[PDB]
C-alpha cells in the first residue's frame, strides 16, 4: 500500500511533472509567441513609425 | 456552406503553392509545393505514419521524408501530386469542394501549354470543378498593384517572365522570359555555405537553405560597395539559428547569392540578369509605350522581399535607360502574394465571369478549350 | 488654353481612382483570410492518471 | 522507503501539480498577454494600414 501509493503518487508526480514540462512548453512557446508578438510589435510600431513617416 | 458559389483562387508555383476564395485579400493557406514520401523502413506498428504527405505535412514530417516539388520552372511535371496538393489545398484547407465552386488557377503567359492544358483537365476530370479559368500571372500582378501600364517582373522561385503590358495589352514580341530564379539563388547558396564550411545537400539541408535565404539575405543596391566591406569584416555578418541549435554566420554571400539575378553567370546561366530583361521588355516596345514602360517597372512575386532589389532594379536599369527619361520602381507589399490577390480581383470581376470555361464547353473541346478561352 | 492640362490631369487620376477603387473593393468587401486565427493548446490539466493503453 | 518515498513523491507530485498549478497561472497570464499582444500587434498593424493609407 505504501509501495501503490507511491506509485501513484510517483505517477501523479510524473504525470503533473508532464505537465510541469507541458506547461513550461506552452509557456515557452507562449512567452516566445508573447515576446516575438512584441518584437513583431516594436517591428509594427518600428514599420508604423515608417508608415507614418511615410504619411 | 458559402455565402456565395464565388471562385476559389489559387497560385500554384515551383516554390509555394497560395489558396483562399475569390473576393477576399488573402489566401487562408500556403503550402510548399511538396508531396513527401518516406525514405525510412518503419519498425514501429500503430504509429500512424501516411505512405506520402502532401504540403504543410510535408514539410511537418520532413525528418524521415524525401521532398519532391511537382512543379518546376512554373510549369507541372508531376500532375498526380498536385492532385493531392489541390484536394489538400481547396477541401481540406479551405473547406471547399471545387465541385461547387469555379476555379481560377495560375500561369504565365509563354508557358509552355501543356501546363495550361492540364491544370484545366485535372480541374475538370478528377475535381469536377464546374468552370475554369487559368489567369495570366502579369495581370494578376497589375491588378494587385493598380497599374494597367508597366513591366511585369515577377521573379518567383520557378521563372522570371518580364512582360511590358501596355492599357491592359500585352506587348509579347517584348516579353523576355528567363530560366533564372529563386528555386537556383536557393541551390547557389547550399554550395557557397558548403565553401563557408558549412555543406548542405539532402532535402532537410536545402529546406534550412530556403529558410537562411528567406530571413537573411538581401540584394545590395551597390553590391561593389557592399562586398568591399562585407567580405573585409564580420561587422557585416549575420547568425541564423539552425533547426538542431547550430550558428552559420553568412558575410558577402549574403548578398552574393541573390546577387546572381543580376549575374547570372554565378550559377552557370547565360543570361544578361533581370535588370537587363526588365530593360529589353520597356526598349523592344514602340517609342510611345516605353516611356510608360520605363515609369512603370512592377515588381511581383516572391525574393522580392530582399532590402535592396527595388532600388537595385531602378538604378540598373536606369543605367540602361536614357538620359532625360524617368524610370521608376513599383515594389507594393503585395509583393510574393500579388498575383492570388490579383487572382481574387480578377474571380470578382463581374466582366469576368463571361470570361469562364464551363463544365460543358470543356468536354465538347477537351482540355484545348484552354488555348481557344484563357489565353 | 487650359483646357487640356485640366482634362489630362483629370485622365490620369481617373484611370488611378479607378484601378485603385476596383482593388480597394475587394479589400474592404471581404477581410477573414487577411485576419488571423486562435491556435489554442492542449495543456492535458485533467491528466490525473495513466490511459487505457497498454503503452501508458 | 516506501513511505518516505510516497511523503516525497506527494510531495514531488504536490510541488509538480503546484508547479503545474503556478504555470496554469503563468499560462494564463501569457496566453492572455500573447492574445493582447496579437491585438497590439494588429493594433500597430492596422495603425500601419491607415497611416500607410494615409501615406
Ligand atoms: N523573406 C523572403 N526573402 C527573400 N525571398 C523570399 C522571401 N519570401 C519569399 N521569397 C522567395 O520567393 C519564391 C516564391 O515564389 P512565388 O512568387 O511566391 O510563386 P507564386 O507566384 O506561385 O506565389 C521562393 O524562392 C522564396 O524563397
Amino acid at each position: 500500500d505504501a509501495q501503490e501509493k507511491l506509485e501513484l503518487a510517483e505517477k501523479k508526480a510524473t504525470d503533473a511533472e508532464a505537465d510541469v514540462a507541458s506547461l513550461n512548453r506552452r509557456i515557452q512557446l507562449v512567452e516566445e509567441e508573447l515576446d516575438r508578438a512584441q518584437e513583431r510589435l516594436a517591428t509594427a510600431l518600428q514599420k508604423l513609425e515608417e508608415a507614418e513617416k511615410a504619411a | 456552406d458559402e455565402d456565395e458559389t464565388t471562385a476559389l483562387v489559387c497560385d500554384n508555383g515551383s516554390g509555394l503553392v497560395k489558396a483562399g476564395f475569390a473576393g477576399d485579400d488573402a489566401p487562408r493557406a500556403v503550402f510548399p509545393s511538396i508531396v513527401g514520401r518516406p525514405r525510412h523502413q518503419g519498425v514501429m506498428v500503430g504509429m500512424g505514419q501516411k505512405d506520402s504527405y502532401v504540403g504543410d505535412e510535408a514539410q511537418s514530417k520532413r525528418g524521415i521524408l524525401t521532398l519532391k516539388y511537382p512543379i518546376e520552372h512554373g510549369i507541372i511535371t508531376n500532375w498526380d501530386d498536385m492532385e493531392k496538393i489541390w484536394h489538400h489545398t481547396f477541401y481540406n484547407e479551405l473547406r471547399v469542394a471545387p465541385e461547387e465552386h469555379p476555379t481560377l488557377l495560375t500561369e504565365a503567359p509563354l508557358n509552355p501549354k501543356a501546363n495550361r492544358e492540364k491544370m484545366t483537365q485535372i480541374m475538370f476530370e478528377t475535381f469536377n470543378v464546374p468552370a475554369m479559368y487559368v489567369a495570366i500571372q502579369a495581370v494578376l500582378s497589375l491588378y494587385a498593384s493598380g497599374r494597367t501600364t508597366g513591366i511585369v517582373l515577377d521573379s518567383g522561385d520557378g521563372v522570371t517572365h518580364n512582360v511590358p503590358i501596355y492599357e491592359g495589352y500585352a506587348l509579347p514580341h517584348a516579353i523576355m522570359r528567363l530560366d533564372l530564379a529563386g528555386r537556383d539563388l536557393t541551390d547557389y547558396l547550399m554550395k557557397i555555405l558548403t565553401e563557408r564550411g558549412y555543406s548542405f545537400v539532402t532535402t532537410a539541408e536545402r529546406e534550412i537553405v530556403r529558410d537562411i535565404k528567406e530571413k537573411l539575405c538581401y540584394v545590395a543596391l551597390d553590391f561593389e560597395n557592399e562586398m568591399a566591406t562585407a567580405a573585409s569584416s564580420s561587422s557585416l555578418e549575420k547568425s541564423y539559428e539552425l533547426p538542431d541549435g547550430q550558428v552559420i554566420t553568412i558575410g558577402n554571400e549574403r548578398f552574393r547569392c541573390p546577387e546572381t539575378l543580376f549575374q547570372p553567370s554565378f550559377i552557370g546561366m547565360e543570361s544578361a540578369g533581370i535588370h537587363e530583361t526588365t530593360y529589353n521588355s520597356i526598349m523592344k516596345c514602340d517609342i510611345d509605350i516605353r516611356k510608360d514602360l520605363y515609369a512603370n517597372n512592377v515588381m511581383s512575386g516572391g525574393t522580392t522581399m530582399y532590402p535592396g532589389i527595388a532600388d537595385r532594379m531602378q538604378k540598373e536599369i536606369t543605367a540602361l535607360a536614357p538620359s532625360t527619361m524617368k524610370i521608376k520602381i513599383i515594389a507594393p507589399p503585395e509583393r510574393k502574394y500579388s498575383v492570388w490577390i490579383g487572382g481574387s480581383i480578377l474571380a470578382s470581376l463581374s466582366t469576368f465571369q463571361q470570361m469562364w470555361i464551363t463544365k460543358q464547353e470543356y468536354d465538347e473541346a477537351g482540355p484545348s478549350i484552354v488555348h481557344r478561352k484563357c489565353f | 488654353m487650359q483646357a487640356l492640362l485640366g482634362a489630362r490631369a483629370k485622365e490620369s487620376l481617373d484611370l488611378r481612382a479607378h484601378l485603385k477603387q476596383v482593388k480597394k473593393e475587394d479589400t474592404e468587401k471581404e477581410n477573414r483570410e487577411v485576419g488571423d486565427w486562435r491556435k489554442n493548446i492542449d495543456a492535458l490539466s485533467g491528466m490525473e492518471g495513466r490511459k487505457k493503453k497498454f503503452e501508458s
